[PDB]
């Protein structure tokens, strides 16, 4: 049995069945707890749930076909099954906190995409929206082990460790040495010879992050606010090693809105990028142009992290959830709409051994296993 | 206004 708790913005019912638009305290989700979830993922005013059974459920704003339910205009107030995938066992849904398209990865390695088609980010050689999931044919001969989506581009990595990117080319986020939009998955040739094991994608003028099995972190794309982590603000269209993180044992990477986050095997959280509204967790709202340890979590072993647009969640090994960043809609879970300038214990979860967290644009999720 | 902030449409 997996208990799921949700909070934050709920104007399009992206929290799946609660009353009120600003849920300021984590709230037990009856609908999502009943599904037996292995993953919850949050997009722009949207929530997706992958179950142990391998089904996918979606709720929230339906505009641009972002929920994959065969519609494109209203809201879906209660989690509904994406019945287009009911013949598959889905392992993971990838969606950006500010995104309107998503991908799903099956246990047998197939990738499906749906939602907003702009700039080719769905990977079907076109810019057309897909109101329902569609198999990415270009990946059919490839055994995908992981997926990620930004707001304007997408990525996938093979079991052998090759990285593919597609979607909007502008500002170098795809990593192919130019700024050209790619309407179909394209291998990142620079990283051949590294086994890439994880990738994260940003939004708007976006960065991309990748992690190798040697613990090397690479970044490319838009340079604004230092979110590439090599100082200053210059973008690049070629993957570059973030030297600061070498030897740190990074095991998880994420991209929020204009910022980047890494978690290490020893439990340390690093953040860098745009500082506005305290999304970085360092206590001030200044930008940070090379990775810096989140000092407010020092001595707390973090085992999982999630980023929204302007907020972050981190889970300790004892099941406690810390949040920092913006709180216009209650997504900090501190009972108010006051920003958390430093990581702050979320209320309402004591006795719930949280194992994983998730965020969407302005909303937050915690669940047990 | 931050471009990545949601508006509460309720």
């Amino acid at each position: 049995r997996t208990k799921v708790f949700v909070w934050g913005l709920n104007d399009k019912d992206q929290l799946g069945g609660l009353k009120g638009s600003k849920i300021k305290v984590p709230s037990f989700s009856e609908t999502l707890s009943a599904l037996n979830v292995v993953q919850v993922a949050g997009g722009s005013k949207s929530l997706f749930a992958v179950t142990v059974e391998g089904k996918v459920y979606a709720c929230g704003e339906a505009t641009n076909g972002r929920l994959g339910l065969g519609i494109s205009s209203g809201t879906v107030p209660i989690p509904r099954q994406i019945t287009a995938l009911s013949s598959y066992v889905v392992k993971k849904v990838a969606v950006h906190s500010g995104g309107r398209h998503a991908t799903a990865l099956t246990v047998d390695g197939k990738v499906f995409s749906w939602g907003e088609g702009d700039d080719g980010k769905l990977g079907h050689f076109s810019r057309m929206n897909c109101d329902k999931p569609r198999l990415i044919e270009a990946l059919k001969t490839k055994r995908i082990r992981d997926i990620a989506c930004g707001s304007s581009h997408s990525a996938a990595l093979t079991s052998s460790g090759e990285l593919y990117t597609w979607g909007l080319g502008e500002y170098g986020r795809l990593g192919h040495g130019d700024n050209t939009t790619q309407l179909k998955p394209k291998m990142v040739k620079v990283l051949l010879g590294h086994r890439v094991i994880q990738v994260a994608c940003g939004s708007r003028d976006a960065q991309t992050l990748a992690l190798t099995d040697e613990g090397l972190v690479f970044s490319w794309g838009d340079g604004d606010f230092g979110k590439l982590g090599r100082g200053g603000s210059e973008g690049c269209n070629i993957p570059q090693n973030i030297e600061r993180l070498n030897g740190q044992g990074v095991c998880q990477i994420e991209c929020g809105a204009q910022f980047s986050l890494a978690l290490t095997k020893s439990g340390v959280v690093w953040t860098w990028g745009k500082g506005d509204y305290f999304r970085l967790g360092h206590g001030s709202d200044v930008h940070v142009r090379k990775p810096q340890v989140v000092e407010g979590l020092r001595g707390k072993k973090i085992v999982h992290v999630a980023v929204g647009a302007l907020h972050c969640l981190a889970v300790t090994d004892s099941g406690q959830v810390y949040a920092w960043g913006d709180n216009d809609h209650g997504q900090q879970g501190n009972g108010t709409t006051t920003v958390n300038r430093k990581p702050t214990l979320v209320q309402g979860l004591e006795g719930q051994k949280i194992t994983r967290v998730a965020c969407g644009s302005s909303h937050s999720v915690a669940w047990t296993t | 206004d931050d471009d990545d902030k949601d508006q509460d449409e309720s």
